[PDB]
DNA sequence: TCTGACGCGGC
DNA sequence: GCCGCGTCAGA
């Protein structure tokens, strides 16, 4: 009894599978069966009408594959062969003879449509990783290998896309949309990414920096005691020395995280980027930021009071500590402040767009050409240190 | 800022300390000394000078006790009420400024 | 008078 | 009229309440001229009462 | 260790010792209804409050008086059950004791009669079962508290947005009670002005001439005088030094010829010293520096008397010139510094229009009652029943009581009305406030906000029925002669009941029992509602009131309140909570003296604790109440921050105190964030009790007392021994010491099964004991839905592991293994009544025989001879419950028609079909059958049939009470009967009656034994009687609705498997939609083949922070790792002392444990039947904030053999080739909600048509189509579909002549439409030619 | 508005862009004329009753 | 058929409020026509109007 | 409520 | 001519 929907098209309709419920029409004239299949079929709508970006990106699990599936490890089982296509790549990899973050080098073919949209092909010794040349085998022809020769979070993935569809056109585009999901899925499943609580490394300077910054808090404290600084200037000095403080473990946990394996080269150590699952997560662009796992694994900084004041004392704890009751209780307010606003702004927001649309709805591209000679001088848009939009954008 | 920004600049409405703007061009000068309000009148070198407008004495003025302002130029600091960027530099500033 | 409407002021009154 | 007052003298005496049978009781009426009466009287309620 | 507790104890981490045991928590609900309805022998709030105040009733001078003498609640005729199946009340008459004194006129007072009424009947009220919850019209209802602002004044800001030039606008405001408003205000300029409720404003020295103070006065209350003599010489000034604090001088002020001060400087200290010094009183000022004054008072030409100057004048030198010539060598003048003493009362005497008191009442009067010309004696008397009246204005005890606090009087109680230093002083207070010298008030403060429960709300209803039957009395009462009426004519019972049945039934505080849980019930019974009467509305307010202050700590749960629009005003009361006497809420706090923590426990209000400095609950003290520490951490004044291990002066007195029953049960609470803590709460107080509830492997050790405290399972009141168990009912046979002297007895408790929720779930009772156990007070003996041995079980452990699966679990979906489903884990049972109604039309009365037409005995298969259902059919879609005909007339068939009855000679028949049938795809069992009739009406076999099974149902049940309790009772009368002699043959051979007249030697035997023959005779009169009133309960008519002749009511049995669809959560707002059920062979699996049931998302953990879920899913695999190992040395049947070693390692394995396990159970059959118990998984339990930390969990997983990353290494069950990176797996507590998708699928084609709209609508589970509002039409247009949109909102919905034309091709195979005009518009157009305006369509 | 159903949703990632999951009960119930015609027109059926 | 007085189950009738608002103008135009032919007192046919 | 607009009025 | 105030619409 529940209606499926394809995953692609969730961000679309801001959908989640919590619950949320949608409701389905059955259009009867054979106009209303063409214009839902000419103007709202879903493979139509891939770009949005707000800006020309895809609409249709991949979002957690797909991209936390792919990603995945495309990343190297610094020495993995069976490094360093000479593959003869990907479908080598595909046999090694499901056989179990080589790792998926394989630094290998391996035959591809690239076709790049250079005549009057004419592919030319390119065949070459890449130097690539397993992973990469298995994702090869999904990408259509007019595009270069070198789209899929990074690491490949989020953002790489939806410029993979975009660019597909600025080469390439729509139907290839929209098969090429399904067998990145369809795949991305697959590895994310292979990959069994998971999340333990010993993910979530604190660092192992968190308790100093912390000490440290409580020694000059109170020294601060007593200088004001004394009179030498104001109260003023001594809440202000104890809000910027914690938060050098808190910028400091973040850093820390950062630094800790990020490379975190050391690995061994076919001779000795060497570091490489990090596997941590929590990181990996974070780094796709998959779900979460710097500012989540900040909050999991470093110190969740200082938290605002209901006059909008930024109170003394942090919490410094994390969530994968505990959070004791002071601290949770402060948490609260800043918690049940957000949920509060998101009610209220949805209502604020839906009453500006109604009127949006009643100022406007009568616009209709009705002429062709006035063929009239006024415009505006569209230039890149700076403030201060450098530009905001440039022109391309604008223009 | 946030849906309330939008909302005033979508609703043009006026910004409750108007930055005061420079109607027409030509030399200015002080006149009656504040009723109230002191009067300035921007003195068209060339044209039909003698537009003066009265403006309360908090609005500190850009511009010099006697001066060759230009039209739609600030003279008082502060927000720009669309209006009268609309009035005095066309419509392309208005669509700019929004 | 006080501008009232109310009908039944107006007729105590 | 009638039976709302006869009703308030039995309610406030017998304390519980009449029963149609104990109105037509205190009443004359055939026991169920009292029903009619009794299915009258409910008023009609406005099509905008919030649900 | 209890009975109950050996029978499975839950290993508690958590290290803090617990000092104050959760109180009773449906405390609030029964104890202020308990207020409500008692005999108080005094005027403290009650019914015999709301009595006293309105009683005695005197006339209008007639000297007759009705007075009050008592009450007495009757007993209520139906019982709980009872009311709960006929659809009424539970309520209990209110019989009330009057007297009508008719006093004796013509001489001086004095009573010549005097008719005492026999108790004049004056409504029902409903009483409250013993869970507090009211059974209202057969449903159970639940009266939430109000959190309304206090009664009092207060005095407020009003900042920065006037006359945008910030000048804070403080004004005042007294609320009372009961009665009228009172405002006070500063404008711009500084003019105080008054405005009575809400009106127009008006400066407020008005009241003030209104309470007869003249301008004099009024100046003489509101400011200091200033006086200036005329000594010979130029306008001396006496002159007190202090007066003088910031100033610029205008003279050389010298005394003593020494100058002191230099005119045109500022004063310093050491100037105002010079002058104490000097102590100069009197110095010559010049006329100048009187200019700008004002007089005081009023002085007159007593040269010839007339008036000079009016007071309140600034004078002038011409002024100065006549007051010297005239004689006054003292002036008054008023001390006006715009630093401290604004002229603000003087300013406003100027705008002040009138002058004298009647024009004030006459002002007053064309404010309040506009139009009308203005008597004198009315504007009096208006003015005097505004603030005055005791009739018309009440601030309360409390509203007086915050009244004088804020006033800084030292009085608690005073008088209910206002007076004239009252308002005087809430002026001066303003004055004060904008001078500078004290602080506006925060409404949120929680010591400003009262909690009104359901005894107060009730009494105020009756407060209101009293009183208008009491303008009813004293017009009756002044009307006829009196001798001949008595005090049950006067008074009508009507408006009473009108009133509190209004205030039970349609309230927006009286709400359908949120019952699918114990912990939804127990929660909605504390929930602190900030709507209602007096409140706020969901709209109104207001982004402020909403936010959490730091006054909520341990009396309001920051975190659970619900997420839509009446975000932060539902607050869930907290824990140890608690009500003042005046309704403030106030929580238990550990008194420190001087260094040891001692265990008095002081309750403190909001403003108490705002002044100590109070300690946290995770302090560490060392066995003397020490703090371990030098410096702690505590919130003093509203901020927290280190202080001396000296300084304290409280404690906090449990770390759980600061959250609410609901919060309270997410283990690992401290490592959520805040918002998905707060989804967590809302969606567990949702689970839907599942087929068999078990536990929670990982609970916070509050399942115990919530399970408990709401009524869902039956709790032993004496303790004793199991003598009977059955499916259905449990007997407990005393134990001696517990019993009463008389009356032995043995103690019944019947469960209850099978039964309706409010939400349609099974409530059903299972008995937890066996035969012959031992049970103690207050020990659980039936386990009442999703609660298990005592403990609330919501949910169910599942295996879970997280893992990105195929997609299957992309967003926050889930994916549920195919065992889950075949071991019904989450199969739920859901329960209809479905109504059919006989009613009587015009046409005929309706029939309930099985005479259906042309319906095929395949469609009555199943109906009885009588034309009901028989009990248990398995019934589906559309199958006919209850066969009904209506009669039916007026045929007028079209030709075609006529045609088909001619050559067919298909009789139409007349009696059209009306049966109730069972709604499209719900498919369950008849379980029970009710049929009320119409009395009069002659019953039918079947409703015969079930008065019999009733009957013999309730015969057999009293004979059960009389035979089973007399056979305690006759094993009592044999043993005092071996006393008076161990008579072994004659005695037990005679008949057991044959002793009513044997005589036995005279002690406790013989006393026992007439004891008993009393108790023989009065209970064969007992039995005789009580089953002759039961039999006419049974037997008798039903109170139908009016023109009803018969009710059916049938139950239907739903068992609800799980399905892709359903919403599913865990206890830390990890919630997910089920999106495969997986066959088992595909399920990951570990390296023993054991598959995991349900796949989770990892990527929802990182986002969202409660990063809960993982630890409670790694302590569940540790926990489930001791049940296995357990489960294993179970199994060899290894032996008891085994057992016991591994079984107390497991309870020990941590530090500073508070666990505290005996380790002294008993050596064998206790310890197996724990092992017993703990073979499915040893529970853990983690107090909120005292969790149980990693360290604790990775040892818990060592012990069990398990790898203490709690990420163990998969296999796919598709390929069997195995995961790299080990994943989670574990066991979460997973609720299954009952957002249900088989409630949610809906879907039409055609249906009904809305009345004056012809739109779609529907209810009849062919409902609506879906709402296609505007903003899908907007997307509509953004496409360029028109065709598609005009199709939408022409032929789908309105167009109703367009719309069967559309159905027809449809079924033609021709896809066109025929557009129209939509029959909204033509309604549109309709009612814009009703007003005067022509609208038309033109061409 | 007619013809038209409500229900929740949940993932099915098998699916082309262009296709979504419907509930054959729904279906069944949304489409009804159109069935009722194509029976009527295979001959299934003598009468739309 | 747009202000409409159908009746529920039960004799519970469910009305518009445009009856009353309509009947009690259709009253008051009544009496104010019957006051107007008894020749009333100016006060009272004032009052009424 | 509250915010804004605005007749409408007082200065 | 310029500021304060009442009134209504709208979420
Ligand atoms: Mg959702």
């Amino acid at each position: 009894k529940a209606i499926q929907l394809h995953p692609l098209v969730c961000a679309a309709y801001n959908a989640d599978f919590d619950g949320d419920q949608m409701a389905v029409h059955v259009p009867l004239t054979l106009e209303a069966q063409l214009e839902a299949r000419a103007l709202m079929m879903s493979t139509n709508n891939i770009l949005s009408p707000a800006n020309g970006e895809p609409i249709i990106v991949p979002s957690q699990d797909v991209v936390l594959g792919l990603y995945y599936m495309t990343r190297d490890c610094v020495n993995a089982k069976g490094e360093g062969m000479v593959l003869t296509g990907p479908k080598e790549a595909e046999r090694l990899y499901r056989s179990g003879l080589a790792s998926l973050h394989a630094r290998v080098k391996v035959r591809i073919t690239e076709y790049e449509k250079d005549a009057n949209g004419e592919l030319v092909a390119k065949t070459s010794l890449k130097d690539t990783t397993v992973g990469r040349a298995i994702l090869w085998m999904i990408v259509p022809k007019g595009l270069p290998y070198s789209i899929v020769n990074q690491a490949l979070g989020k953002k790489a993935i939806s410029k993979m896309l975009n660019t597909c569809y600025r080469i390439l056109g729509l139907k290839p585009t929209v098969i090429f949309a399904d067998q990145i999901m369809y795949t991305g899925f697959a590895y994310a499943a292979r990959s069994g990414a998971s999340v333990g609580i010993d993910d979530m490394v604190i660092p192992e300077k968190k308790h100093e920096i912390i000490s440290e910054a409580e020694a000059e808090v109170a020294e601060i404290q007593e200088q004001f005691q004394s009179g030498l600084v104001t109260a003023g200037e001594r809440y202000n000095k104890v809000i910027d020395i914690w938060a050098a403080a808190n910028d400091r473990v973040s850093k820390a946990m950062m630094d800790n995280l990020q490379t975190e394996t050391v690995i061994n080269r076919d001779g000795q150590e060497e570091k490489q980027v990090s596997f941590n699952s929590i990181y990996m997560m974070a780094d796709s662009g998959a779900r979460g930021s710097a500012a989540q796992i900040r909050q999991l694994a470093g110190m969740r900084g200082l938290m605002a009071k209901p006059d909008g004041s930024i109170i003394e004392t942090p919490i410094t704890a994390n969530f994968r500590e505990g959070l004791n009751v002071l601290q949770y209780f402060i948490s609260t307010h800043g918690a049940r402040k957000g949920l509060a606003d998101t009610a209220l702004k949805t209502a604020n927001s839906g009453y500006l767009t109604r009127r949006l649309v009643d100022v406007a709805q009568d616009l209709v591209v009705t002429e062709d050409d006035c063929g009239t000679h006024e415009g505006i001088m569209m230039t890149p848009v700076i403030e201060g240190g450098d530009v905001k939009e440039p022109l391309r954008d604008r223009v | 800022g946030g849906l309330p920004r939008v909302a005033d600049l979508f609703e043009a409405r006026r910004p409750k300390e108007p930055a005061i703007l420079a109607e027409i061009s030509g030399i200015v000068s002080f006149g009656k000394e504040t009723k109230g309000k002191r009067r300035l009148v921007i003195t068209p070198v060339d044209g039909s000078d003698p537009y003066e407008e009265m403006i309360p004495k908090w609005r500190q003025l850009n511009v010099f006790e006697g001066e060759r302002v230009e039209r739609g130029d600030v003279i008082s600091d502060g927000p720009e009420a669309p209006h009268d960027i609309l009035r005095l530099r066309g419509v392309h500033a208005v669509t700019r400024y929004i | 008078i006080g501008r009232t409407t109310d009908p039944v002021r107006m007729y105590m009154r | 009229n009638k039976l709302n007052r006869i009703s308030r003298q039995m309610l406030q005496e017998m304390g519980r309440e009449p029963t149609p049978e104990e109105l037509a009781e205190r009443m004359l009426m055939p026991e169920d001229k009292i029903r009619k009466v009794l299915k009258i009287a409910k008023e009609p309620i406005s099509m905008e009462t919030p649900i | 260790y209890s009975y109950t507790e050996k029978k499975r104890i839950r290993k508690d981490f958590g290290k803090r010792p617990q000092v104050l045991d959760v109180p009773y928590l449906l405390s609030i609900q029964l104890d202020s209804f308990q207020k409500f309805i008692e005999q108080d022998p005094e005027g403290q709030y009650g019914l015999e409050a709301a009595f006293r105040s309105v009683f005695p009733i005197q006339s209008y001078s007639g000297n007759s008086e009705l007075q009050y003498v008592s009450y007495r609640l009757g007993e209520p005729v139906f019982d709980v059950q009872e009311c709960q199946i006929r659809g009424v009340t539970y309520s209990a008459p209110l019989r009330v004791k009057l007297r009508l004194v008719i006093y004796e006129r013509e001489a001086p007072e004095g009573t010549v009669k005097d008719i005492k009424e026999q108790e004049v009947y004056m409504g029902e009220i409903p009483l409250m079962t013993d869970n507090g919850t009211f059974v209202i019209n057969g449903t159970e209802r639940v009266i939430v508290s109000q959190l309304h602002r206090s009664p009092g004044v207060f005095f407020d800001s009003d900042k920065g947005k006037t006359h945008s030039s910030g000048k804070v606008l403080y004004n005042a405001r007294i609320i009372p009670y009961r009665g009228s408003w009172l405002d006070f205000e500063f404008d711009p300029k500084d003019n105080l002005f008054v405005r009575i409720d809400r009106r127009r404003k008006l400066p407020a020295t008005i009241i003030l001439r209104a309470l007869n103070y003249t301008t004099e006065q009024i100046l003489d209350l509101f400011f200091e005088k200033v006086i200036f003599e005329i000594r010979d010489n130029k306008l001396q000034m006496e002159l007190v030094p202090e007066r003088l604090r910031g100033e610029t001088a205008s003279f050389d002020i010298e005394a003593n010829g020494k100058v002191y001060v230099e005119k045109g400087r500022r004063i310093t200290a050491r100037h105002i010293r010079q002058l104490e010094k000097d102590d100069v009183k009197l110095i010559e000022v010049p006329v100048e520096y009187i200019a700008g004054k004002v007089v005081a008072k009023d002085y007159i030409d007593e040269s010839t008397g007339e008036l000079i100057c009016a007071a309140n004048m600034e004078l002038s030198l011409d002024l100065l010139a006549k007051l010297s010539q005239s004689g006054h060598k003292r002036i008054e003048t008023l001390f006006t510094n715009d630093l401290d003493h604004g002229p603000y009362i003087s300013e406003t005497l100027r705008v002040d229009p009138t002058n004298d008191r009647l024009s004030a009442l006459v002002e007053i009067y064309r404010m309040m009652r506009p139009g009308e010309p203005p008597t004198r004696e009315a504007a009096e008397s208006l003015f005097e029943n505004l603030f005055f009246s005791e009739d018309r204005y009440d601030l309360s005890a409390v509203g007086r009581m915050k009244f004088n606090r804020s006033l800084l009087r030292e009085e608690i109680e005073g008088s209910g009305i206002l007076s004239k230093d009252d308002i005087i002083d809430v002026m001066k207070k303003l004055i004060d406030i904008r001078n500078g010298k004290g602080e506006v008030d925060d409404i949120d403060h929680l010591g400003n906000r009262r909690i009104r429960s359901v005894g107060e709300m009730a009494e105020n209803q009756f407060r209101v029925g009293l009183v208008r039957v009491e303008r009813a009395v004293k017009e009756r009462l002044s009307l006829g002669d009196l001798d001949t009426l008595m005090p049950q004519d006067m008074i009508n019972a009507k408006p009473i009941s009108a009133a509190v049945k209004e205030f039970f039934g349609s309230s927006q505080l009286s709400q359908f029992m949120d019952q699918n849980n114990p912990l939804s019930e127990i929660t909605h019974k504390r929930r602190i509602s900030a709507l209602g009467p007096g409140g706020l509305t969901r709209e109104r307010a207001g982004f402020e009131v909403r936010d959490v202050h730091p006054t909520h700590y341990g009396r309001v749960c920051p975190i659970e309140t619900p997420e839509g629009p009446n975000i932060g005003l539902i607050n869930s009361l907290s824990v140890y909570a608690q009500t003042n006497e005046y309704g403030f809420l106030e929580t238990p706090y550990r008194k420190v003296t001087d260094g040891v923590v001692t265990d008095e426990i002081h309750y403190l209000s909001a403003i108490e604790e705002g002044n100590y400095v109070i300690a946290q609950a995770n302090s560490n003290l060392d066995e003397e109440g020490h703090f371990v520490e030098d410096l702690v951490t505590c919130r003093s004044k509203g901020e927290s921050s280190l202080f001396s291990r000296d300084q304290v002066d409280y404690m906090d007195v449990s770390t759980q105190q600061v959250v609410s029953v609901g919060a309270s049960l997410i283990p690992f609470l401290e490592h959520d964030d805040a918002n998905r803590a707060l989804m967590g709460a809302n969606m567990q107080r949702q689970a839907v009790p599942t087929l068999r509830a078990d536990k929670p492997l990982v609970g916070t050790g509050m399942e115990r007392a919530v399970a408990v405290d709401s009524g869902v399972t039956a709790v032993a009141k004496r303790g004793g021994v199991v003598q009977y168990v059955d499916a259905s009912r449990i007997v407990i046979k005393v134990n001696e010491d517990e019993m009463y002297p008389g009356e032995a007895g043995i103690d019944i408790y019947n469960l209850t099964k099978y039964t309706r929720s409010n939400q349609n779930t099974c409530i059903n009772q299972m008995p937890c004991v066996s035969l012959g156990e031992p049970v103690e007070r207050g020990d659980v003996l039936a386990d009442g839905p999703s609660t298990d041995l005592g403990e609330l079980a919501l949910g169910q452990n599942m295996r879970v592991a997280f893992m990105p699966w195929n997609g299957y679990n992309f967003e926050d979906s889930i994916l549920v293994s195919e065992r889950v489903v075949q071991e019904d884990r989450f199969t739920t049972i859901h329960i209809q009544e479905l109504a059919c109604v006989s009613r009587d039309t015009k046409l005929g009365p309706e029939e309930i025989t099985a005479d259906i037409p042309n319906v095929g005995e395949a469609a009555l298969s199943k109906l009885d001879e009588s034309g009901i259902v028989y009990i248990g059919a398995e019934v589906t879609g559309g199958d006919i419950l209850v066969g009904k005909v209506t009669p039916k007339g007026e045929t007028q068939l079209t030709p075609e028609e006529k045609l088909l009855r001619a050559i067919f000679g298909e009789k139409a028949s007349d009696v059209k079909d009306s049966s109730l049938r069972v709604p499209n795809g719900v498919s369950g069992t008849v379980i029970d059958v009710q049929v009320f009739t119409r009395d009069g009406v002659e019953k039918d076999k079947r409703a015969l049939e079930i008065e019999e099974m009733q009957l013999k149902q309730a015969k057999k049940d009293l004979s059960e009470e009389l035979q089973i309790l007399e056979a305690g009772l006759f094993s009592r009368i044999r043993a005092v009967l071996v006393a008076g002699g161990v008579e072994a043959e004659k005695l037990d051979k005679l008949p057991r009656d044959r002793w009513l007249e044997l005589g036995l030697t005279d002690e406790e035997k013989q006393n026992q034994l007439e004891q008993l023959a009393e108790q023989y005779d009065e209970l064969k009169h007992e039995f005789e009687k009580k089953l002759e009133a039961k039999r006419r309960k049974i037997t008798q008519g039903d109170d139908l609705a009016p023109g009803v002749l018969k009710i059916v009511k049938v139950y239907l049995a739903v068992k609800r498997r799980i399905q892709p669809g359903d919403k599913m959560a865990g206890r830390h707002g990890n919630k997910g939609v089920i999106s495969k059920i997986n066959p088992i062979e595909d399920m990951p699996y570990d390296e023993n083949g054991t598959p995991v049931d349900i796949v989770l998302n990892p990527l929802g953990v990182p986002s969202r922070m409660n990063i809960g879920q993982i630890l409670e899913t790694h302590l569940g695999m540790a926990a489930k790792g001791i049940g296995d190992k357990i489960n294993a040395m179970l199994k060899q049947q290894q032996e008891v002392a085994k057992l016991r070693e591994f079984i107390q390692r497991a309870y020990d394995l941590g530090a500073d444990v508070r666990q505290k396990v005996d380790l002294s159970t008993f050596s064998d059959e206790e310890v197996m039947r724990l092992a017993e118990n703990l073979r499915k998984g040893m529970p853990i339990a983690t107090p909120v904030f005292d969790g149980a930390k990693e360290a604790e969990i990775k040892e818990l997983l060592k012990l069990g053999d398990l790898p203490t990353s709690g990420q163990i290494r998969l296999y796919d069950g598709r390929t069997g080739e195995q995961f790299e990176r080990p994943v989670t797996v574990g066991y979460m507590y997973m609720l299954k909600l009952n957002h249900l998708v088989d409630d949610k699928m809906h879907a039409r084609s055609t249906g009904s048509y809305s009345l004056v709209t012809q739109q779609p609508l529907g209810g009849k589970a062919q409902f609506g189509g879906q709402r296609f509002g505007e903003m899908e039409v907007w997307a509509l247009e953004a496409y360029g579909a028109a065709y598609t949109l005009q199709e939408m909102l022409t032929v789908k919905s309105d167009d109703v002549n367009g719309r069967t034309k559309m159905y027809k091709n449809i079924v033609d195979g021709n896809h066109q439409m025929e557009p129209g005009m939509p029959e909204s518009f033509n309604v549109l157009l309709k009612e814009i030619r009703s007003l005067g305006i022509n609208i038309e369509l033109e061409d | 508005v007619d013809y038209s159903g409500r229900s929740v949703i949940t993932v099915g990632p098998y699916l082309r862009l262009h296709q979504c999951g419907l509930p054959k009960k729904m279906a069944l119930e949304l489409f009804k004329p159109f069935i009722y015609g194509k029976l009527e027109l295979r001959g299934l059926a003598t009468t739309i009753k | 058929d747009l202000r409409p007085l159908v009746p529920l189950d039960g004799g519970r009738f469910a009305t518009s409020d445009l009856n009353d608002l309509y009947r009690r103008v259709i009253n008051r135009n009544n009496r104010l026509k019957r006051l107007l032919d008894l020749a009333a007192p100016d006060i009272i046919v004032r009052n009424e109007k």
